[PDB]
């Protein structure tokens, strides 16, 4: 029962669905590279969860060490397809 | 290869020969303390700290994932019993103290009302099965040549 | 007899001026020829026993030690077929004549009646072993071990000889069924004890308890496969079958010279098993294992009963045939790495897919899963024990426990982890090695199948 | 019930299951009647039936199991032998029940003489 | 169970399969638990068993139904808590005869 | 290829999330990801399921069974 | 936040496994290499059901204790295959 | 099979109908040996409430 | 609420000796790094070298394996509650299971010689 | 359709 | 957890962590999204509330003090993440997690087969070697004397030329 497995064009709409839906800072108009602190003038609690929002969506656990230095989306997209190893 | 340079040796009394030990064992020496001598083998093999091994980092990518131990890393005199398949002191939200006295009570409870209700059972309220032939005193082998007590049963 | 010795005497010349090329093979497939004239003996249509001459003799307690020696013979020369492949020709060529002067020796002994004889043999097993063990070994203290075998063995050896002459005296002769027909019994002094044993401590003392197992584990671990083989298998068979073949006269002393010999042999039994589990070495972690079933041997032998005798006799010819396999796999993961611990390799059964099968199959026979041999005499060991007293299933289930528990700890601390990354010296299995594993192995499903070839004197 | 009569209220009448008999089997009975089996011994051995199982309820369950092996696949066949069998249970447990409130009234009785 | 719900709507098949199970369990009158379990409840009060033993075994009795309910509602009757993407498939013949012999 | 829909129908009207963010204007707060968690509480995934709604399963046609044997039988002795 | 010189390795080591990756894909034509129940009834159900009566039926009924056929439970007025005479009821069965 | 986003799938009807074909099936079962066996819970049986019973019977002296 | 044990360990937060600020211990976690750091780029410029045809030596487990195995005696020092747990160890336990035995088969010798002990089906022994 | 890493097994 | 920590933490990263573990044992505690929502914002609010403050006092004193009660109102049994340790999939693949170099000791007749991909192997390997010992000297160069280093590792300052160290990450096989 094994579904198919995941590519960047499918992670990128995706992260742009829940970063989006997110509602605080985000004026609905992301770039893949639109820098969370830096760009958009966030919360470290705003990425934290973030980033546990990404977990939940993907099942797996990103760890801390990671956690507090991923600052952008393109990097969040790097850092799973280097853990799933996709785009063969 | 090895050499008796690089290998243990005696108990050190003196920083001079601590400090070379520590360099060889690979640590720092304000960290490095020995067993105490009660002339037992221990030697000069660093006293660690008693801890499991399903404590340490499990996320970092260890050379011995299965040990969770760096390389030269010093190795716990006792970890034949902490190789993570075996004992494991991952501490528990719940105390020591505490959770033996929750299990000793309740298994003392239990055996206590055990006994209670042996002591004073349960039972219907009625008298005991009746059987017709002596208790069936052939069946339970008895004999062809004996005639004990005429166990009789009456209509009520 | 001499149907089985003198070709075994002519492997010597045969090794000697054979050619490199095919020493090897000419030899072993004719040692193979050996294990298999080997098997006249088993033709015991009747109760008389068999005898050739006043110097030789078979019996069913010996025959199969004889069948299992002339059997173990040539997987003693395949097993050291990949080391000293770079020592000189004459040097392996002396190598396969020591394995073959023991071999010959061994038979004598398991065959002769008088146990002057059988001294002597038991005696002259050692050169070949202490040399087998100094000049081949891959370690430094092999020689205190050596040493330590050599002067255990020795003094065991003398007050046997002291006792075995004012015996030969007292009586008029030593052999065997005539001690038999005229033994008698004994005013039970302190002389007849201390001559029970002078008689008994040096069997003891080679067949370890935990007093003196001290010089196995050097052994089994300074010394090589063929010389842990031999010692796992055999060296130790014989104090039990000359214990078996002299207790006959000592009636009744055996009654009260037993108590601290049998509570020895238990605790020992159930302390080294423990030790099983913490022990590093795997070889050591054997040995240890080997104690812990011949002391279940020794607890049998003593209290003599029938059914304890053939227990003893299973449980012999099992352990015998499970460690030399159990050595001959440590060995082989050996070779890959030159390290015996056991904590290096871990991990393995992605690359090693079927010997874990025969690693398998070895622990599984260890801690006595039926139907084996095995658990057949451990069974019958316990019930003749449990008559003899009703406070020894505690042990026999303490012991049982304990080795339930690290023969898993074994499999699992190498077959059952996860691949390490930088073992890439793991040349994949070798047929020969398989052929042992196999060989080793198969015999225990025949006997399992058919054991009334392998029960004793009683049976 | 009697239960807690015995434990918490009176403490001794409430009498013992296991020696019925203590009383006298007849003291108010003139000439007391006896009991009847109506199965022999030869016919519940060979139909190899258990001592839990043989009482003087045997016919009712001998005529139950010649009903179920005969036509057998077409089982449910025999519940007109089932009902009486349970029948016969019940007024054996009756009789029992009848036997513990004798006893119960002959102790009240012993006790009313003191 | 703490991340699934909805399992009714979403995947009949199973849910109908294990709400059988779990009132068969429970002792529904006629699901061959009964046929059993309930001559045991029978006996257990009806001979001469310890008090406690009795007690506690009712207690079961009734702990049965608990936890089994609690099944039901944390995977059967509450919302779906579990993750976005979705690839169910029971379908299959393999896994849908099974259960269903 | 899969495909996505927009990111805007994803609303709270009349669901618990509602309550909530009630509630958290009550206390003085926000509630960003409501939204985000919104893809449930609604669609095909609403309606308050029961346990009798998940018991009684079959329990109609059930019942017509149970009446189609009983008369059957009845015109069947 | 990541240093640049360790965006830049990341950035080099993902290039790199994006390429093992497609290397580790294979083309096409690698790998290389160079009624039915009735069939099984028989060589499955008969020839064992065969070898098997064979045993039974001429080397273990032929020995002395090797099957015991537990005795048959008669009943009352059951007849009998041998010879076996009529056999008696019951006396009164009331109610 | 093609999988759905955070949406309802389009479900097919035959493992529907097996889900609603067992649980009919099992209430259908449960009706018919309930009327059958109603007093399998119940019993045919009367359980006497001693009091009820003679002295007349079971003779006692008063 | 809590207290430690030899089992359960303090976890790491809640440690007092945690969140300390002091210079000179954040300065051994760092000499501490430094260390570790060196050992694991000499681990690493050896799992990758290349033209190697062997495996890794690793000298800790050697050295482990030598203080339990061979450094024992020679540093071994005998002292009280070492002799005593060791003659304890070696004495005791036997002897209790030895008059555990003795007294068993008095009783049943006696009891034989009595000509009681129900010995009925013992045929095998 | 991927590559499968494994030992040999012709052994 | 391919880079690695620092020796020391700050305050920052001790604070987030304490936040995402509570609230994962939020989520575990109250099932349903909606609470876990509502006592989710009311824990932001709490944080909120002492963020803007930075005397290490009471940064101290809080920080140990959430400590406890997160440590005596924590999950028993909280929501382990599969894939992650705990789970119920940790190292479940590890058995089928094979490594490269059991290949080289194929045999030709089965190598035969999947001729294209050992086609390619070789100019793999042929990417180590002749790059291997360049990148020593990026680091025997820049191994700086004063001997205070972590575990980080430098890329390729040049062009073309590939980093250090990218064996024991490169060729790490998949998840499955
Ligand atoms: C009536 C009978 C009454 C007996 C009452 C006591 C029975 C309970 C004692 C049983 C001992 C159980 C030992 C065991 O299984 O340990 C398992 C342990 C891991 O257990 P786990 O909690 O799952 O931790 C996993 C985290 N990685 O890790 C292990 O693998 C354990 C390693 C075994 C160490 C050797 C133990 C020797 C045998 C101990 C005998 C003591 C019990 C005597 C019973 C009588
Ligand atoms: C001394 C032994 C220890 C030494 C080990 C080294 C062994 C090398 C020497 C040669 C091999 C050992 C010879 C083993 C003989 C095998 C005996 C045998 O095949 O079993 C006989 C069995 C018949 O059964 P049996 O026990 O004889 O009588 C009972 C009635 N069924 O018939 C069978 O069913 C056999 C099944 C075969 C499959």
């Amino acid at each position: 029962s094994d579904a198919p497995p995941l590519t960047l064009d499918g992670i990128k709409d995706r992260v742009l669905y829940v970063l989006k839906l997110y509602d605080k800072i985000d004026p609905e108009k992301l770039s893949v590279n639109s820098h969370f602190m830096k760009d958009l003038g966030l919360d470290s609690l705003d990425q934290v969860e973030i980033i546990m929002a990404m977990e939940d969506e993907f099942g797996f656990e990103i760890p801390d060490i990671d956690a507090e230095k991923l600052m952008c989306p393109q990097e969040i997209v790097d850092y799973i397809a280097d853990k799933k190893d996709v785009y063969e | 290869h090895m050499t008796k340079d690089m290998l243990p040796g005696s108990y050190p009394r003196t920083p001079e020969e601590r400090a070379a030990a520590a360099k060889k064992y690979n640590m720092r020496v304000e960290d490095y303390e020995p067993y105490p001598d009660d002339g037992m083998g221990y030697g000069d093999y660093p006293m660690l700290p008693n801890r499991s091994q399903h404590e340490r980092d499990p996320w970092y990518q260890w050379d011995h994932s299965e040990l969770r131990m760096n390389w030269g890393e010093p190795i716990h005199w006792d970890l034949d019993m902490y190789i993570r398949n075996r004992v494991d002191t991952s501490p528990t939200p719940v105390s020591w103290d505490v959770m033996c006295k929750h299990l000793f009570g309740f298994v003392a409870f239990m055996v206590f009302m055990f006994w209670v209700g042996h002591v004073f059972p349960s039972y219907q309220p009625v008298g005991p099965k009746q059987y017709p032939y002596n208790n069936l005193y052939l069946e339970r082998g008895g004999d062809p040549t004996k005639e004990p007590e005429p166990v009789v049963h009456y209509d009520i | 007899m001499l149907k089985i010795i003198l070709p075994s005497l002519m492997l010597l010349p045969l090794t000697w001026l054979s050619s490199p090329k095919k020493t090897w093979t000419n030899v072993t497939s004719y040692s193979f020829l050996i294990s298999l004239t080997s098997l006249t003996l088993l033709w015991q249509t009747d109760e008389n026993y068999k005898n050739f001459s006043n110097m030789f003799s078979s019996d069913p307690l010996s025959t199969p030690l004889i069948i299992l020696t002339a059997w173990l013979l040539p997987l003693m020369l395949m097993a050291s077929q990949n080391h000293l492949k770079k020592d000189n020709n004459v040097l392996q060529k002396l190598y396969i004549s020591m394995l073959i002067s023991l071999q010959i020796l061994l038979i004598m002994t398991f065959s002769a009646t008088e146990l002057i004889m059988f001294y002597i043999l038991f005696e002259a097993t050692l050169i070949p072993t202490l040399i087998i063990i100094t000049r081949w070994g891959n370690q430094t203290e092999r020689l205190n071990a050596g040493i330590y075998f050599l002067f255990y063995t020795l003094i065991g050896s003398i007050p046997l000889l002291i006792a075995l002459i004012l015996i030969q005296n007292h009586v008029g002769t030593l052999n065997l069924m005539i001690l038999s027909f005229t033994t008698h019994t004994l005013d039970a002094s302190w002389s007849n004890n201390l001559l029970w044993l002078a008689c008994m401590m040096a069997f003891l003392i080679k067949m370890p308890l935990y007093g003196v197992h001290l010089w196995l584990p050097k052994a089994h671990v300074e010394a090589p496969i063929a010389g842990s083989m031999i010692l796992a298998a055999i060296l130790l068979k014989l104090g039990s079958y000359g214990m078996i073949r002299i207790s006959i006269i000592l009636d009744p002393l055996t009654k009260y010279m037993a108590y601290p010999f049998i509570l020895l042999s238990l605790w020992g039994m159930i302390m080294t098993s423990s030790i099983c589990l913490r022990q590093t070495d795997l070889k050591s972690l054997i040995a240890y294992s080997s104690v812990s079933h011949m002391a279940l041997v020794i607890a049998s032998i003593m209290i003599q009963t029938p059914w304890s005798f053939m227990g003893a006799t299973m449980l012999m010819i099992a352990h015998g045939l499970t460690s030399s396999l159990l050595f001959c796999l440590a060995n082989s993961n050996y070779e890959r790495i030159h390290s015996r611990t056991m904590i290096m390799a871990r991990g393995l059964q992605m690359v090693f897919p079927l010997m874990a099968t025969w690693w398998l199959m070895a622990s599984l026979a260890n801690l006595a899963l039926p139907p084996s041999i095995n658990l057949m005499g451990e069974l019958f060991i316990t019930m003749s024990l449990f008559s003899w007293s009703n406070f020894t299933i505690i042990l026999m289930g303490i012991n049982i426990i304990i080795t339930g528990m690290y023969s898993m700890y074994m499999i699992i601390t190498t077959q059952r982890g996860k691949l390490t990354n930088h073992m890439i010296n793991l040349q994949p299995s070798h047929t020969r090695e398989l052929t042992l594993m196999a060989l080793h192995m198969i015999p225990l499903i025949l006997l399992t199948t058919s054991p009334k070839l392998i029960t004793g004197l009683t049976m | 019930a009697h239960l807690t009569r015995r434990y918490l209220w009176d403490a001794s009448v409430e009498p013992d299951p296991e020696k019925i008999p203590s009383f006298p089997p007849d003291l108010g009975f003139p000439e007391r009647k006896e009991r009847v089996m109506v199965a022999t011994q030869q016919e519940m051995m060979d139909a190899q039936l258990t001592l839990q199982q043989r009482d003087y309820c045997a016919h009712y369950l001998i005529r139950l199991l010649k009903c179920k092996r005969d036509s057998f696949p077409n089982f449910l066949a025999c519940k007109h032998e089932q009902h009486d069998w349970d029948y016969c249970e019940h007024l054996d447990y009756v009789k029992r029940m009848k036997e513990f409130e004798r006893e119960r009234r002959l102790l009240q009785r012993k006790k009313r003489r003191a | 169970i703490r991340k699934m719900g909805n399992i009714t709507k979403i995947m009949p098949f199973t849910s109908s399969c294990l709400v059988i199970g779990s009132l068969a369990l429970t002792g529904m009158p006629f699901l061959t638990g009964f046929y059993s379990k309930d001559l045991i409840i029978e006996a257990i009060n009806t001979c001469n068993t310890n008090a406690w033993a009795l007690l506690i075994t009712l207690i079961a009795t009734s702990m049965t139904a608990m936890y089994s309910m609690r099944i039901i509602y944390f995977v059967t009757m509450t919302k779906p808590r579990f993750p976005p993407l979705i690839s169910i498939n029971e379908n299959d013949p393999d896994l849908m005869n099974p259960i269903k012999r | 290829k899969m495909e996505l829909p927009d990111y805007r129908q994803w609303k709270i009207e009349g669901t618990p999330l509602e309550t909530v963010q009630k509630k958290l204007a009550a206390r003085g707060l926000r509630d960003p990801w409501a939204r985000n968690e919104a893809w449930r509480y609604m669609g095909g995934f609403a309606g308050n399921i029961t346990f009798p709604s998940v018991i009684l399963k079959g329990f109609k046609w059930g019942f017509a069974a149970f009446v189609v044997a009983l008369g059957a039988e009845y015109f069947l002795d | 936040g990541y240093t640049p010189d360790e965006k830049l390795r990341l950035q080099q080591l993902r290039e790199l496994r994006r390429r093992w990756l497609k290397d580790q894909e294979l083309s096409p034509r690698e790998p290389v290499l160079p009624y039915r129940s009735s069939l099984f009834a028989v060589s499955h159900v008969l020839i064992p059901m065969w070898f098997v009566h064979y045993y039974v039926k001429y080397h273990m009924a032929t020995k002395p204790y090797t099957i015991v056929s537990s005795k048959p439970r008669i009943f009352p007025g059951d007849t009998i295959l041998e010879t076996g005479e009529v056999i008696p009821p019951m006396r009164d069965f009331p109610d | 099979i093609q999988p759905r986003y955070r949406e309802f799938p389009q479900l097919t009807r035959s493992q529907v109908i097996q889900g609603e074909f067992l649980s009919s099936l099992m209430w259908f079962w449960i009706l018919w040996r309930f009327w059958h066996d109603s007093d399998a819970v119940l019993g045919h049986f009367s359980y006497p409430d001693p009091s009820q019973w003679t002295d007349e019977e079971l003779g006692i002296p008063p | 609420k809590y207290k430690p044990a030899p089992l359960a360990t303090l976890p790491s937060t809640l440690d007092p000796a945690e969140y300390d600020v002091s210079p000179e211990t954040r300065r051994a976690q760092v000499e501490r790094l430094s260390i570790r750091a060196r050992l694991k780029r000499e681990y690493l410029l050896q799992y990758n070298d290349p033209k190697r045809v062997s495996h890794i030596e690793d000298p800790a487990l050697i050295r482990w394996t030598y203080a339990r195995s061979a450094n024992i005696y020679p540093n071994f020092r005998p002292t009280p509650k070492n002799s005593l747990l060791g003659a304890v160890a070696g004495f005791g336990p036997l002897i209790f299971w030895y008059y555990v035995f003795k007294t068993d088969r008095d009783r049943k010798e006696r009891l034989i010689q009595e000509g009681k002990l129900d010995r009925k089906f013992n045929i095998s022994y | 359709r991927l590559f499968v890493v494994k030992p040999s097994l012709y052994y | 957890a391919f880079c690695a920590p620092p020796a020391y933490l700050t305050h920052q990263q001790k604070v987030l962590r304490l936040y995402k573990r509570a609230l994962r044992h939020l989520e575990s505690w109250c099932i349903h999204r909606d609470k876990y929502r509502y006592f989710a914002c009311l824990m932001r609010a709490r944080f909120e509330e002492h963020k803007n403050e930075k005397d290490m006092m009471r940064a101290t004193q809080l920080l140990r003090e959430a400590e406890e009660e997160f440590w005596q109102n924590q999950h028993p049994q909280p929501y382990i993440f599969p894939d992650s340790p705990g789970g119920t999939s940790f190292e479940r693949y590890e058995c089928y997690k094979v490594p490269e170099w059991c290949l080289d000791y194929w045999h030709p007749s089965e190598k035969a087969m999947y001729p294209d991909y050992f086609s390619k192997r070789e100019q793999w390997k042929k990417l180590r070697m002749e790059s291997w010992d360049r990148e020593v000297k990026q680091l025997q160069e820049e191994t700086s004397p004063d001997g205070i280093m972590t575990e980080a590792l430098p890329p390729a300052r040049r062009e073309g030329d590939l980093p250090p160290l990218w064996w024991h990450i490169v060729t790490r096989p998949r998840e499955r």
